[PDB]
């Protein structure tokens, strides 16, 4: 999946 | 106009150091090109009279060598230092190599030395006499060693020093403080270590200080407040520790501040929260803590805020919509343990928002609010709302939405039809949830959608036929994404994909998939799919990855699929299949678990 950080 | 003869000797030496000829220059003694070097491309001359040379015999003198992007290869000959009137040496973006002659750093008239984007190597010469230099630009080369401790001994006119993207090591020499006139100082992307010498804070004319991507350590001194002209400050990716000093009232021209990926802790200084000038702020990946406080009446220039991956707590600041220029907020990995404030319905400047892995609660409320931000193009809710229900309330409309990512929330419910109210959707990731029901046919009606990740849900029923007619699959800003971590800079960095994997889907693969000629990735693995594999799959010309593994498929693998010239990964594994295979190059793990 895609996340940001 | 008429080339000086000593300058010609010099240029001849320069040619000798090169691997190949420059077009237009008289490279050998054969009278084809003109003998007057002032006629050559990249050479600018001025009369000896205009340069104040009193020689009875006048001549044109070479004042400029401008060779950018000439595919020059070889060394930079020591002879260039024989052009005594040279004001500008610009060799940028060529293939040049070797070390730099100390003679070059002795040219009395040189204003501009631009060696940027080459292969130059070695120690940088320790004695530098360039009384006329405005610009020292060595950016992107192979130089190593200490930065010359004497660097500023003779650079009285220096404006730009760019040493970035090299191998320099050691500390920033204490002598850096003597470049009094310097405006631009880049040291970024080197091996530098230790603390910033207090002397650097004496450079009063400094408007750009770029230190990012080094090993610099220690604190960030309150003496920073002395660099009063700073527009742009980048300290990202270093070893700095302690608190960010409260000096931002004093730096009233600072529009760009990036401290990300350091060891900073404590609260953001209140002056930063009041900065009138700050436009881009990135503090992400530190230990910073406390309640996030931003004074939006004060920070009228704030356009991008990245506080992500920090130790902050408390609520999500409800005054944020009042920062009227603020377009992008990366709030990921801050543990709010809270709901999005209702005021966010008024945040009309907002185009990009990420709450990823932030402990946001109540997706129901969150979406009912955020739908009212008319300019929101990208939304990342990943890793929140654990086990909650994905609301099907039809009154939800995100009209301009391009990117929607809510993944790994374990969400119950179905793909809600109100998503059809986002007709411009590019990227949709609902993966790693509990979602059930069938896959809605209207998804095929989204003409801009190139990336669909529905994987790892409970979905049942057929693959909707409309997916084979997806328009962007059929025919042809800063806040980056990570895929679970591989970085992708923008939505278009993701290659076009359908991932339906790890569901209960049934029925067959439609032949019409061969109509999707722009599809890079098709992942159907771990479903209940049955029937044959269409020979029309040979029709997807851009296909790189095709994974049909762990399904019920039967028949023969169509030999026609050999026509997929980009196909780099293939798995039919753990199906029930039979017959010959067209491709000898795919590993056994790709065909295994079949009989035949
Ligand atoms: C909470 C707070 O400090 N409020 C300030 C106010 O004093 C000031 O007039 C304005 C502009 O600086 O920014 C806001
Ligand atoms: C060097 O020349 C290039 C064009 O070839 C130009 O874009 C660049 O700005 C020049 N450098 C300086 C310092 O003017
Ligand atoms: C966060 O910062 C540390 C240094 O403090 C760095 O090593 C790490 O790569 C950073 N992580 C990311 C994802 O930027
Ligand atoms: C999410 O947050 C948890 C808790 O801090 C952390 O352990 C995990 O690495 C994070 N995952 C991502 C993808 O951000
Ligand atoms: C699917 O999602 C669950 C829940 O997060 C996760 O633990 C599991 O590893 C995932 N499986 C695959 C194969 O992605």
């Amino acid at each position: 999946y895609i996340y940001t950080q | 106009l008429t080339c000086n003869s000593n300058d010609l000797k010099a240029l001849e030496g320069f040619m000798r150091g090169l691997e190949s000829s420059i077009d237009g220059w008289k490279w050998n003694e054969s009278s084809s090109f003109s003998s007057n070097c002032c006629d050559w491309v990249g050479i600018s001359c001025k009369s000896s009279v205009s340069l104040g040379l009193d020689d009875v015999n006048e001549s044109g003198r070479v004042v400029e060598l401008e060779l950018g992007r000439r595919k020059l290869s070889g060394k930079l000959s020591e002879s260039v230092a024989k052009l005594d009137q040279l004001k500008v040496l610009n060799l940028t973006h060529n293939s040049l190599s070797g070390s730099i002659a100390a003679s070059l750093l002795n040219l009395s008239n040189l204003e501009v030395l631009d060696l940027s984007s080459n292969d130059f190597s070695g120690l940088f010469p320790s004695l530098i006499n360039l009384p006329s230099l405005r610009v020292l630009n060595v950016y992107e080369n192979s130089f190593h060693g200490l930065i010359p401790a004497s660097l500023c001994n003779n650079l009285p006119r220096i404006r730009e020093i760019d040493l970035a993207m090299n191998y320099f090591d050691g500390s920033i020499p204490v002598g850096i403080g003597n470049c009094s006139s310097v405006e631009y100082l880049g040291l970024a992307s080197n091996n530098l270590s230790g603390s910033i010498p207090q002397e650097l804070f004496q450079l009063s004319n400094l408007s750009v200080l770029a230190l990012q991507n080094n090993r610099l350590s220690g604190a960030l001194s309150s003496k920073l407040g002395k660099l009063s002209n700073l527009g742009r400050l980048d300290i990202s990716s270093n070893k700095f520790s302690g608190k960010i000093p409260d000096v931002f009232l004093e730096l009233n021209k600072l529009w760009y501040f990036s401290a990300q990926s350091n060891l900073f802790n404590g609260e953001m200084p209140r002056s930063l929260s009041n900065s009138r000038s700050i436009s881009l702020l990135s503090l992400r990946n530190n230990t910073l803590s406390g309640q996030i406080y931003l004074n939006c009446s004060a920070m009228t220039n704030l356009t991008s805020l990245d506080l992500a991956s920090n130790s902050f707590s408390g609520s999500i600041p409800s005054n944020l919509p009042n920062c009227l220029r603020l377009k992008t907020i990366n709030f990921a990995k801050i543990k709010f343990i809270a709901q999005i404030p209702e005021s966010f319905k008024n945040f009309q400047s907002l185009t990009s928002l990420s709450f990823s892995n932030s402990s946001i609660q109540n997706i129901s409320s969150a979406l009912e609010i955020l739908q009212h931000c008319q300019n929101l193009k990208t939304l990342v809710l990943t890793l929140n709302f654990q086990k909650e229900e994905l609301p099907s309330v039809p009154s939800l409309q995100f009209k301009n939405l391009k990117v929607l990512i809510i993944a790994s929330c374990q969400l119950r419910g179905t793909v809600p039809q109100w998503l059809s109210n986002s007709p411009s959707l590019q990227l949709l990731d609902l993966s790693w949830n509990q979602l059930s029901g069938t896959i809605p046919p209207w998804l095929g009606s989204l003409n801009s959608l190139f990336y669909l990740d529905l994987s790892n849900n409970t979905f049942i029923g057929e693959i909707p036929h409309s997916l084979t007619s997806l328009q962007s699959l059929v025919s042809k800003p800063d806040f980056p994404f990570f895929k679970k971590g591989l970085q992708y800079n923008q939505p278009s960095s993701f290659p076009p994909m359908i991932d339906l994997s790890y569901n209960s889907l049934n029925g067959s693969i439609w032949p019409e998939f061969g109509d999707l000629r722009q599809l890079h990735v098709l992942n159907l693995k771990n479903n209940n799919l049955s029937g044959n594999i269409p020979a029309n799959l040979s029709g997807m010309t851009s296909l790189e990855v095709l994974d049909l593994s762990h399904n019920n498929l039967s028949g023969n693998i169509p030999p026609s699929l050999v026509k997929l010239s980009f196909l780099s990964t293939f798995s039919v594994a753990y199906n029930k299949l039979s017959g010959p295979i067209p491709f000898q190059t795919f590993p056994n793990s790709s065909f295994e678990g079949n009989q035949g």
